[PDB]
């Protein structure tokens, strides 16, 4: 009895895909490192005024699991690109899952959020600038956010949503 | 990698297995505790065989299947 939402979490192995999405839905912080081979949740919630459903795809980093994107890129509505502030590689990573999800929707824009997680660190090692910049490049917004302090983790899904809702 | 599927009242998980010996009992314990968190009791179904318990003492061999419902006691998939 209401509207659901697709809404895809990836990112490079290690970046707090599974920590945000599990602050979001548990309200519990993920200590452990235990690497997705992929898992799915849904939870109820009221956002802007709305109830909806979120259905959130939790996906692998580990390139072990790279098959799997095709599948799901396709059917997902809104894509959180996830990277750590204190790792670079996974900055850089960013493109090619932009890139992988792109050609699978025909190049058309697609509700997406550049998320650099981990905020609460003290190291630093992506610049302010340099990730705005490569949201700007997108066409998108950039959020910082900590799954461990809870930081912007709703702001990341819910501008999703209101994504979806617009286009 | 082998894996799993487990689906449960809000989504499914993929559980990652070395091997067919393992038990369900060590399955449904990561399910569990991935999907809950630290801990109601809970079953698992074979997926083409529904409202009965697997076996948690048994190995992934003998299940002959790949996928499983989990399922709260009280509860019905
Ligand atoms: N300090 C801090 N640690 C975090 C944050 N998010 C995740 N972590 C930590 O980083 C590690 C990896 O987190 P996890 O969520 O498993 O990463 P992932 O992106 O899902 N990895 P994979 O792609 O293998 O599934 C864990 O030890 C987790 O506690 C955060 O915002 N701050
Ligand atoms: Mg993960």
């Amino acid at each position: 009895g209401m509207t659901e939402y697709k809404l895809v979490v990836v990112g490079a192995g290690g970046v707090g895909k599974s920590a945000l999405t599990i602050q979001l839905i548990q309200n519990h912080f993920v200590d452990e490192y235990d690497p997705t081979i992929e898992d799915s949740y849904r939870k109820q919630v009221v956002i802007d005024g709305e109830t909806c459903l979120l259905d959130i795809l939790d996906t692998a980093g580990q390139e072990e699991y790279s098959a799997m994107r095709d599948q799901y890129m396709r059917t997902g509505e809104g894509f959180l690109c996830v990277f750590a502030i204190n790792n670079t590689k996974s900055f850089e990573d960013i493109h090619h899952y932009r890139e992988q999800i792109k050609r699978v929707k025909d190049s058309e824009d697609v509700p997406m959020v550049l998320v650099g997680n981990k905020c609460d660190l003290p190291s630093r090692t992506v610049d302010t600038k340099q990730a705005q910049d490569l949201a700007r490049s997108y066409g998108i917004p950039f959020i910082e956010t900590s799954a461990k302090t809870r930081q912007r983790v709703e702001d990341a899904f819910y501008t999703l949503v209101r994504e979806i809702r617009q286009y | 990698s082998l894996f799993v599927r487990i689906n449960a009242a809000h989504g499914f998980s993929l559980i990652q297995v070395d091997n067919t010996k393992v038990t369900m009992k060590e399955i449904l314990l990561k399910a569990v505790k991935r999907r809950k968190g630290s801990q109601p009791q809970y079953r698992l179904e074979k997926q083409s065989e529904p409202n009965v318990a697997v076996d948690l003492d048994s190995t992934l061999e003998s299940q002959s299947a790949w996928e499983f419902c989990l399922v709260r006691e009280n509860s019905s998939r």
